[PDB]
RNA sequence: AGUAGAAACAAGGCC
RNA sequence: GGCCUGCU
């Protein structure tokens, strides 16, 4: 007899056990180079989709754009970008008859937002394409670095402490003759107009990792900082759109997308009678981001703000006015090899506009042959469609047009349609008199979409009675059913810290409890095997066993001094107390009473050399990519123990041209510390004003000495010397 | 109408003293040019310039209707035609110091 | 009128008055009689606070110039002159220390005779009217306010003053000063009235220059300018415009829908090729153990000592000599490392105490074996670009190979019981609720039934291997070690045992990114001859070692005993991954929880103990000659855990591939198998998607095959 | 005087006296951020991997004066080599477990009353009493509710100036709370915490957590009372209903 | 050789 | 041969 698992399906219906088609107990697949391949790839598709647009060459930029908008309707099945502005004009305005208010409130709160935002809020973000290095750096260090160039060409509007004067200051700095860079090999370099335009209007591209679900990989891109405050903007206004609008689901999370699958279906099902036959469509759309030209999405949020102040209007537009001009890094570059000389040598991709083609294989020669003459300074316009999912909120508005756009109202015909949009994902629930009623809907649902940009993959969409369907992963059979193979890679260590891991894993297992619906059993038996691996990778076994390791001498010592030892922590070898109903509680607070004072003060002291502690927002947010999702943050309930250090950093900055920065970032730690020293309230309130350091440390020295004297430990002597310091360091500061 | 007459200059050797007045028909400052240049600010009414800081003192009667200027440890650089006497727009004809 | 304040006042208060301009955000330009008025205020709170200091009594010490000592305390402190965020700081502050009430508006000085604050305001107005306005702006205030005005007047409530008179001599002086030197100037055609509240501004965020111009080149086709296109967006409304390009658009854009019947899908076709090779990082169904029968537990213990110890139990060994060779490499050199392992291992036995970690020699054989220097050297391009040779790295689809039978019988006998338990589970907190005692029984019975399988041995095989080769890379990153293959398991009778299926040299581990390789050479005892299946060792190297003797009825077999010698590689993820096998038997449980879940929602009664004693629901888990064979429950715990450990240990790119596109075609079966009437757009399409992922991976092509035979026996 | 004396210190060499004259008060916040550290994209590998390296934490300088470099054996305990971007010196993992056995001991008895939501539920949890398990189909519906069960009735905003004044007394600025139930707060969390030394961030973090309330959307079958969601995963299930009753009903 | 698979590893750089 | 780094 031969095993074979699939035949199970035979019995048990492949929804009740799709879990076992989740192999998702492997490493999933990584990107070994360069991504300059994909980059290449991308545009050229995107650029063919739209073929038979328009070609122009920017006066600014002097860069090669192609308009498709408006152009040849698709006479095939084929994806096109061919998006008419009149069509998506009349979905959006439809979409506001069926919702009226949408707009203009919308718009209202987003005026306040943009007229109330701070810079600060640009920070919070992660990797950004800093254009004064030419690389990926964090949103913080990429926003100084900006901030800092801009002060020095003499741009300092932003010191205004507002987003909006510091998207006024970057607008003007468009204007400029001549910017100056900094580079560190420091140098002062000067970039013409045309330069610093490309530079701010370019993107980065590099390729994605730990993504499953399929063969090839992809390639994904960054923005700079320039662009960065119009789009968070722009999706501002976009989300409070959204939350408007039921049939969107990108704003929300699982649960509540599950939710609202069901009660559409329900809706959708129930009110047909028995004469009405309904399907469901789980359709995926092919190419969703490179058919999406970023001219429709500045149509349809002129649309929207009409009727609205002239600023706001220009300062929403701003954003598809630079994506439709948007340009992008090819890449890392390409490395070669020669076998005959036993060599490797590496090529940045700046040079792919000159080189010659000799190198190259057929596919890669043929590649760069169609995308140079889209190269321009070492980057290649992407006029026509947008990268990467940048306005994800816009296209699932676009999205929820086209599903309110059959509401039987529009459709003026027998059948009609509804559905949920999640961007690139789809359920679309069609119901008609008869089975020609739902062809015809289903036909007329997929000419709207190609009117609209939007593309329909045949190849992965299949229609079906309703009753059973997926969206996202989630598989509806009658009701949803859990999967709990997609949240099977976060029942590790998660790599935060012992507290933090230990919390995590617990909290993990709870949830997943609670809504993935794992088993009791199986809760435990994870709980057992999350604990055999935290004790084996943190080198803290139970004590009493003889695993020699490089920990287990302390931990032995531990062991034998403390005398009621149940009290003990598994970080410092203690036995394991949680269960299925312990899984809510911190590790320290379940062990309290068991702890020996001595051993429980040692641990949770203020003074312990080992915890640190940023900003309210770090306290306790540990941010774990999920699989087969974006990056998401967990709140994890954890007291501050001294097993709640931070790791060790790269260390690997020693040895490049940027050493300087580990300089800086000392200095501006010291003297933000001091700050703190001086404004306890700076981490968890960040401080506002004009002032400049100095003046408020200076004052407040005075004011201080003066008060704690008033009543303190201060005296008339040192008091006086503290003045007469204040008086020295201003004098300082005056020289 | 404010006509000013300055009293009390001359010739003095470097390092001597010399109290220089000027009577009166109000903020008044004590000004001084040298052969070689215009006007140079000395002492206002207090207020003194670098060049002579610690060295020299202003000081009024209003009952005697005076501004005098105390100069001391004078150097061949006080020197001018001539220490002028202002009210403030009336300004007077000036006392000649020497100083060597 | 800001020559007066160019000539007259110091710098010191000038740039404060212009940063409090600042601080408001109007611009000084348009009204300039604030800025004097404001700034005559602030020069009134120094000079009043000025020249008054106190000792450790009351009654001030005022002193015109502060002598050199400790004694330069200050008798009225300031408040303004500082900003908002910094005056109210000092507003709480006082409060909090001297214990007095918070004021709701910004005072100017704080005294300590009196312990309260000052409000000075001196105003054009006379005194004995602005005094009560102020007095109804603060509400229920014991801050004590004083106030001039230019006439030369002085008042405040409780009749207090609360310093000397001749300061406020001093004050008036100044006061008139000021009055008759803008008589001078002769301002008061305003003066007296200049301000009246004005806090008014627009935002402004106009597109001009650079930026204008490519919104007109950010427009639809046939418009010149955003302005023209904002009008017409605005002079737009519908006028079913959608239906007129429907109209027009071709009748070929449909998506017509193909029925799904039972004919309609058609068997994947496999890639044809050579055979399918072996891929593991160690050998499953081929694996030897030699055992010792100690007590220690599976993380107790040292390694070397044990291998030794392992390794003296087997008695017969032989010289080593070639049996199959790897037909690529070179064969020799394995052979000298095995020899160079055996001395080695000898040479820790002599010495006094077993290291707890040996390092070995780099001798030429393990530096060919485990590839060192082999790097190509990193060059500049400018120096390398005459050489023809010099050509991109070989990026094409990986060589196809067809599928082989002994993968599925590898996994035929992944799925058997042994005569061991391989699981040793950790400890939980004592059960309290009834629902803890029935999550422990289900466990047990999990337990009971997957710890005698060959896919847990498989799970602590690979743990062990991958946590100790990741722990050397990261220890030992340039000196090749030696990790003997542990694993320990508990006997029927309950003895604990240790069981050595072979050595590990990891070589040189300076690994950067996740991806980047670290080789080693793997050598695992063995009876299975490598004659009878060559092509499923493709890259082994396989040596006869010595003889084994088993006890049999058939006298005693005296059966030979191979040595399988290979080279092989991981990265830093794939050990990650790999050391986190234990995770398949959390997948397989689960399911089968929650089949047990699911057929209990129906029978009010938890359904687990029949499940596992009575077995005689059963579930098609295989298929023979004869037809479909079903199982109990336990024998389909074992196949999923099975299945997931084998997707943890053939992990790849294809495997992903075919598992999401695979599954869409399962969900459209179903979904026909359900009578639901499914529909198609394009099925091709989605079999030439499915058929892409497989290329050479023996697992992939395992499941394509289960997944053909499931197709064939479903569609009934 | 320590504080002013290293401001003085920092302001004597050049290049600190400038990035402390030239940095505005807002600008606080990006240089505190600006760092060289990327965000770690799998920190489970890493972990895995750094852990087997010697002196793989950090701690900040004080730790040199108060572990020895080597234990009794001579593992050495921390090392002088400070991190790349700080004054933090890389440390071993031994002298986390060595401060727990011989490190300086202090009074944990007010932990309990900073960390109230955790003990509170230790509390609530250990006087529960079970019930029999019923199997039965439960019809799990998605519902919004409340998780945190000591919320006061307060937003983030509404807290955030009543945690600012229970520990940044100076710092509130214009705002004076002006409802009762705020008040009556911060005089009894200023009261209890008035000489609490852990930390004012961690002590403002707890208080935002206890008194802010907050809500999220799960799959419910009854219950719905904020005490009975916490536990929502051992009284709820697919199949099967374990009746419970914290300790404070 | 080996790992792996649309491009890489099989140490890097600095003296 | 000596020393530096391992997400920069």
């Amino acid at each position: 007899m031969d095993v074979n698992p699939t035949l199970l399906f035979l019995k048990v219906p492949a929804q009740n056990a799709i879990s076992t088609t989740f192999p998702y107990t492997g490493d999933p697949p990584y990107s070994h180079g360069t991504g300059t391949g994909y980059t290449m790839d991308t545009v050229n598709r995107t650029h063919q989709y739209s073929e038979k647009g328009r070609w122009t060459t920017n006066t600014e930029t002097g860069a090669p754009q192609l308009n498709p908008i408006d152009g040849p309707l698709p006479e095939d099945n084929e994806p096109s970008g061919y998006a008419q502005t009149d069509c998506v004009l009349e979905a959006m305005a439809f979409l506001e008859e069926s919702h009226p208010g949408i707009f203009e409130n919308s718009c209202l709160e987003t005026m306040e937002v943009v007229q109330q935002t701070r810079v600060d809020k640009l920070t919070q973000g992660r990797q950004t394409y800093d254009w004064t290095l030419n690389r990926n750096q964090p949103a913080a260090t990429a926003l100084a670095n900006t901030i800092e160039v801009f002060r020095s060409n003499g741009l300092t509007a932003n010191e205004s402490g507002r987003l909006i004067d510091f998207l006024k200051d970057v607008m003007e700095s468009m204007d400029k003759e001549e910017m100056e860079i900094t580079t560190h090999f420091k140098k002062k370099q000067r970039l013409n107009k045309r330069s610093y335009l490309i530079r701010a209007l370019t993107l980065n591209t590099m390729t994605k990792d730990a993504e499953r679900g399929k063969l090839k990989r992809r390639a994904i891109a960054t923005p700079g900082m320039q662009i960065r405050g119009f789009v968070y903007f722009v999706e501002t206004l976009a989300r409070s759109i959204c939350e408007k609008l039921e049939q969107s689901g990108l704003p929300v999370g699982g649960n509540e997308k599950k939710a609202k699958l069901a009660n559409v279906v329900r809706k959708m099902m129930t009110n047909s009678q028995d004469t009405e036959l309904s399907f469901t469509i789980t359709g995926d759309n092919t190419k969703w981001n490179e058919n999406q030209n970023p001219r429709m999405f500045l149509a349809m949020i002129t649309y929207i703000t009409r009727n609205q102040p002239e600023w706001f209007r220009n300062v929403l537009s701003i954003a598809p006015i630079m994506f439709s001009n948007k340009m992008a890094r090819l890449g890392k570059g390409y490395m070669f090899e020669s076998k005959s000389m036993k060599l490797r040598t590496q090529i940045p991709a700046e040079m792919l506009a000159s080189i010659d083609l000799k190198y190259f294989n057929d596919s890669t020669r043929k590649k760069i042959e169609k995308i140079r003459p889209l190269l321009i300074d070492g980057t290649a316009s992407l006029s026509p469609g947008m990268m990467m999912g940048m306005f994800n909120m816009l296209s699932t508005v676009l999205g929820v047009s086209i599903l309110n756009l059959g509401q039987k109202r529009y459709t003026k015909t027998t059948y009609w349609w509804d559905g949920l949009q999640s961007s690139d994902d789809f359920a679309l629930i069609v119901n008609a008199p008869n089975h020609e009623g739902i062809q015809a809907g289903v036909d007329r649902f997929y000419r709207t979409c190609k009117l609209l940009g939007i593309n329909m993959s045949k190849k992965k969409s299949y229609i079906n009675r309703t009753g059973t369907f997926e969206f996202t992963s989630f598989f509806y059979r009658y009701g949803f059913v859990a999967n709990f193979s997609m949240e099977l890679p976060s029942f590790g260590v998660s790599g935060i810290n012992e507290s933090a891991d230990m919390s995590i894993g617990v909290t993990v297992i709870k949830n997943n409890m609670i809504n993935n619906d794992l088993g009791p059993a199986t809760a435990q038996m994870a709980l057992q095997l999350f604990i055999k691996d935290y004790r084996y990778t943190y080198r803290c076994h139970r004590g009493d066993t003889q695993i020699q390791t490089r920990r287990s001498f302390e931990i032995k010592k531990l062991w034998e001094q403390t005398r009621s030892k149940a009290g003990l922590l598994v970080s410092d070898g203690g036995p394991n107390l949680y269960n299925i109903r312990n899984l809510h509680i911190p590790e320290v607070c379940l062990k309290w009473e068991l702890m020996d004072e001595d051993y429980q003060g040692r641990l949770c002291n203020p003074l312990n050399p080992f915890v640190s502690h940023k900003e309210i927002e770090s306290v306790n947010n540990a941010v774990m990519m999920p699989a087969h999702g974006p990056a998401k943050n967990m709140e994890y309930d954890a007291v501050a123990t001294t097993h709640s250090w931070i790791p060790k950093r790269n260390r690997s900055i020693l040895n490049t041209s940027q050493r300087g920065i580990l300089e800086d970032e000392q200095m501006y730690q010291k003297c933000c510390n001091l700050f703190e020293k001086f404004f306890p309230s700076s981490s968890y309130r960040r401080p506002v004003g004009i002032s400049s350091m100095v003046e408020a440390m200076v004052s407040r020295a005075r004011i201080d000495a003066r008060i704690d004297f008033e009543s303190g430990r201060i005296k008339k002597e040192e008091f006086a010397e503290i003045m007469k310091i204040c008086s020295t360091i201003e004098e300082l500061r005056r020289q | 109408q404010v006509q000013l007459q300055e009293s009390g200059g001359g010739l003095v050797q470097a390092g001597g003293s010399l109290r220089l007045s000027c009577a009166a028909s109000y903020a008044m400052g004590w000004f001084r040019q040298a052969p070689g240049k215009e006007r140079e600010f000395v002492g206002a009414i207090k207020h003194y310039g670098d060049s002579v800081k610690g060295r020299f003192t202003i000081s009024r009667d209003n009952a005697k209707n005076t501004v005098y200027l105390q100069m001391s440890s004078l150097k061949p650089e006080d020197t001018a035609v001539y220490y002028c006497a202002a009210a403030g727009d009336y300004w007077g004809q000036g006392t000649q110091v020497t100083v060597s | 009128m800001e020559d007066f304040v160019r000539q007259c006042f110091n710098p010191m208060i000038v740039e404060l008055a212009e940063k409090a301009m600042k601080e408001y955000g109007e611009d000084l330009k348009i009204e300039t009689n604030k800025f004097a008025a404001i700034c005559t205020h602030l020069e009134v709170c120094f000079m009043y606070s000025d020249f008054h200091f106190i000792n450790e009594r009351g009654e001030s010490i005022i002193v015109e110039s502060g002598d050199p000592n400790a004694l330069l305390k200050h008798r009225f402190e300031i408040i303004e002159g500082r900003d908002r965020t910094m005056a109210w700081t000092v507003v709480n502050s006082i409060c909090n220390t001297t214990g007095a009430e918070k004021p709701k508006f910004l005072p100017d000085l704080y005294d300590y005779k009196e312990n309260r604050f000052i409000e000075i305001g001196v105003t054009r107005r006379e005194v004995h009217i602005y005094y009560l306005e102020k007095a109804n702006k603060i509400k229920s205030e014991k801050t004590h306010i004083h106030i001039f005005s230019f006439t030369g007047e002085e008042m405040a409530t409780k009749a207090d003053y609360t310093l000397d008179e001749e300061s406020r001599a001093r004050i008036k002086t100044r006061l008139f000063t000021i009055r008759q030197e803008m008589a001078s100037r002769g301002l008061w055609d305003s003066f007296r009235q200049s301000e009246r509240g004005e806090e008014t501004i627009e935002e402004r965020f106009e597109i001009t220059g650079t930026m204008r111009r490519l919104a007109d080149q950010s427009l639809p086709p046939n418009f010149s300018s955003l302005e023209n296109f904002r009008a017409y967006v605005d002079g737009f409304e519908p006028n079913g415009y959608i239906e007129g390009k429907l109209s027009q658009m071709s009748k070929e854009v449909n998506a017509r829908i193909e029925p799904f019947l039972k004919t309609t899908p058609r068997p994947l076709r496999l890639p044809d090729g050579p055979p399918c090779s072996q891929r593991s990082k160690f050998l499953l169904m081929d694996a030897l153990k030699l055992s010792i029968e100690d007590p220690s537990h599976e993380g107790e213990g040292i390694p070397l000592y044990d291998a030794i110890k392992c390794m003296r139990t087997f008695f017969g060994w032989k010289e080593p000599n070639v049996v199959k060779p790897h037909e690529k490499g070179i064969n020799p050199n394995y052979l000298l490392a095995w020899k160079q392992v055996l001395a080695e291992l000898q040479d820790i036995e002599n010495e006094e105490k077993i290291p707890k970690t040996k390092n070995m020699k780099k001798t030429s054989q393990l530096k060919w074996a485990l590839g060192e220097n082999m790097a190509p050297e990193k060059v500049d391009f400018d120096d390398c670009k005459d050489v023809s040779d010099l050509k991109q790295y070989d990026s094409d689809e990986p060589e196809l190979r067809s599928l082989a039978s002994w993968i599925q019988s590898e996994f035929n006998k992944a799925c058997e019981l042994t005569d061991s338990s391989w699981i040793e589970l950790d400890e939980i907190g004592e059960d309290v609720a009834p629902i803890e005692h029935i999550a422990s029984m289900r466990r047990n019975y999990f337990t009971a039934e997957v710890s005698h399988c060959r896919a847990t041995e498989y799970i602590m095989k690979g743990v062990y291997i991958n946590t100790a080769l990741l722990n050397a890379s990261c220890a030992a990153m340039d000196d090749f070690q030696l990790i003997p293959m542990i694993s320990k398991c508990r006997t029927k009778e309950g003895r604990r045992k240790t069981n050595l299926y072979g050595f590990i040299i990891k070589g040189r581990s300076h690994l950067r990114n996740d991806t980047d390789v670290v080789n080693f050479v793997s050598m695992e005892f063995s009876l299975t001859d490598p004659r009878l299946e060559p092509h499923k060792w493709e890259k082994y190297c396989v040596l006869e070692i010595g003889d084994m003797l088993l006890r049999s009825a058939i006298g005693q077999v005296s059966r030979p005993m191979f040595l399988y010698v290979r080279t092989n590689g991981t990265s830093k993820i794939k050990m990650k991954w790999g050391m986190e096998m234990r995770r398949c038997l959390l997948q397989s449980l689960q399911q089968i929880e929650s089949m047990i879940e699911a057929e209990s929602s129906v029978k009010e009664k938890d359904m687990t103990k029949e499940f596992f004693e009575n077995k005689s629901e059963t579930w098609p888990i295989g298929e023979s000659p004869k037809g479909v064979e079903e199982g109990s429950i336990g024998k389909v715990c074992r196949t999923l855990l099975a299945k997931s450990v084998f997707n943890s240990l053939y992990a790849s790119p294809q495997l992903e591939g075919f598992s999401a596109e695979s599954r869409k075609l399962l969900l459209i079966v179903q979904a026909l198998r359900d009578n639901l009437e499914p529909g198609t757009f394009d099925l091709g399409g989605l079999y030439e998607a499915i058929e892409e992922c497989l290329i050479n991976d023996p697992w992939v092509l395992l499941n394509a095959s289960w997944f053909n035979s499931f197709l064939t026996h479903a569609l009934r | 005087m320590e504080r002013i004396k290293e401001l003085r210190d920092l302001m004597s060499q050049s290049r600190t006296r400038e990035i402390l004259t030239k940095t505005t008060v807002d600008h606080m916040a990006i240089i505190k951020k600006y760092t060289s550290g990327r965000q770690e994209k799998n920190p489970a590998l890493r972990m895995k991997w750094m852990m087997a390296m010697k002196y793989p934490i950090t701690a900040d300088k004080r730790i040199m004066e108060m572990i020895p470099e080597r234990n009794e054996q001579g593992q050495t305990l921390w090392s002088k080599t400070n991190d790349a971007g700080s004054d933090r010196v890389m440390v071993s993992p031994l002298a986390v477990t060595w401060w727990n056995r011989n490190g300086p001991t202090t009074s944990a008895v007010h932990y309990p009353k900073i960390y109230k939501t955790y003990f509170e539920k230790v509390e609530r949890l250990k006087h529960g009493t079970f019930g029999p398990v019923h199997f039965r189909n439960q019809v799990k519906i998605r519902r919004r509710v409340d998780i945190n069960p000591g919320h006061a009735d307060l937003s983030a905003k509404e807290a955030q100036d009543v945690i600012m004044e229970v520990v940044f007394p100076n710092e509130v600025g214009a705002r004076i709370l002006t409802s009762e139930s705020q008040l009556t707060i911060t005089k009894e969390k200023k009261e209890e915490l008035q000489d609490c030394k852990i930390s004012p961030l961690m002590v403002a973090y707890m208080l935002e957590r206890e008194l802010v309330r907050k809500t999220r959307f799960l799959p419910v079958a009854g219950g719905t009372s904020s005490v009975y969601i916490e536990v929502l995963h051992l009284t709820q299930g697919t199949c099967w209903e374990q009746m419970y009753t914290p300790g404070g009903e």
